[PDB]
């Protein structure tokens, strides 16, 4: 039965072009591509890691941000243990959408679902429109952990997934007496 | 909604290889669950005067005893496992409930508080 202890299903959601797929390809295969191929519906990758004295298999789903595939992507929420809700730090709209995605999560997912708010592209400090203090402030107001990172320059990305994983592990440990 | 050309064709693939992963997950969990049931069937005691697992009496027979935090039955120190964290007065678990927790964790049931069924077929 393979060589692992747990399997965590993780979904990455947020407006189109915020860099959801890139964030994935950088964590999985460690590869960035300035090109922009909008994702068709959904897709996923598998990655086994060894953390907290446990072999963990991560099934990481990459969802389409376009309102077009809402119904098909939301159908996969109910199985998720953790979410990565990201926005572009150089795009006000994507950041304004956060509140909505938050609702989207409350509706189609279970309660223990852990959520991490990620402000991507923190390498483009020249085109920054959202301040760290605002993202942080929103994160606190929604009860989510906050991270600012960049797929392109592999920064704070691994630390994002690792925090998700540990957060889920602690909820697991808390669910037992 | 909207229409969908060959996009379906692109999506069904992902679905297909996701459903195949679900099949294997059911086999991994199935083995864990089945092993556990067998342990349950081998309960010989009542948890009252005689240990719940083996069936040997408790008390002046020289057999120490404890109460299991999860099923509330009495178990001898032999069929029991002293669990311990960073706080005095540790909780005990009978061997079956200890395995129960391992299953509830490794299968993801701890999350859904049970075993769910994600039936997401392919849109032909
Ligand atoms: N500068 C910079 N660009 C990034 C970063 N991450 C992604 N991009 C770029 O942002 C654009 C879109 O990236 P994707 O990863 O395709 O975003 P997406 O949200 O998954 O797209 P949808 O599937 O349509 O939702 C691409 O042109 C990437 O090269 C980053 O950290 N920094
Ligand atoms: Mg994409
Ligand atoms: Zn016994
Ligand atoms: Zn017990």
């Amino acid at each position: 039965s393979h060589m692992f202890d747990y399997m965590f299903k993780i979904l990455i959601i947020g407006n189109s072009s915020v860099g959801k797929t890139s964030f994935l390809f950088r964590y999985a295969d460690d590869s960035f591509t300035p090109a922009f191929v909008s994702t068709v519906g959904i897709d996923f990758k598998v990655k086994t890691i060894y953390r907290n004295d446990k072999r963990i298999k991560l099934q990481i789903w990459d969802t389409a941000g376009l309102e077009r595939y809402r119904t098909i992507t939301t159908a996969y929420y109910r199985g998720a243990m953790g979410f990565i809700l990201m926005y572009d730090i150089t795009n006000e709209e994507s950041f304004n959408a956060v509140q909505d995605w938050s609702t989207q999560i409350k509706t189609y997912s279970w309660d223990n679902a852990q959520v991490l708010l990620v402000g991507n592209k923190c390498d483009m400090e020249d085109e920054r429109v959202v301040s760290s203090e605002r993202g942080r402030q929103l994160a606190d107001h929604l009860g989510f952990e906050f991270f600012e990172a960049s797929a392109k320059d592999n920064i704070n990305v691994k630390q994002t997934f690792e925090r998700l994983v540990d957060v889920i592990c602690e909820k697991m440990s808390e669910s037992l007496d | 909604e909207e229409l969908t050309d060959e996009e379906k064709e692109i999506i069904n693939r992902v679905i297909a290889r996701a459903e195949k992963m679900e099949t294997m997950e059911q086999e991994r969990i199935g083995r864990l669950v089945d092993r556990l049931e067998t342990m349950r069937k081998n309960v010989a005691g009542d948890g009252v005067n005689r240990c719940i697992l083996c069936g040997e009496q408790l008390g002046m027979l020289g057999s120490a005893s404890v109460v299991c935090e999860d099923c509330k039955k009495n178990v001898c120190t032999k069929c029991g496992v002293e669990t311990s964290n960073n706080r005095p007065h540790p909780v005990w678990l009978c061997k079956i409930c200890l395995e129960q927790r391992e299953v509830w964790k490794r299968s993801g049931a701890w999350f859904f508080k049970g075993f769910p069924k994600q039936v997401l077929p392919q849109p032909m």
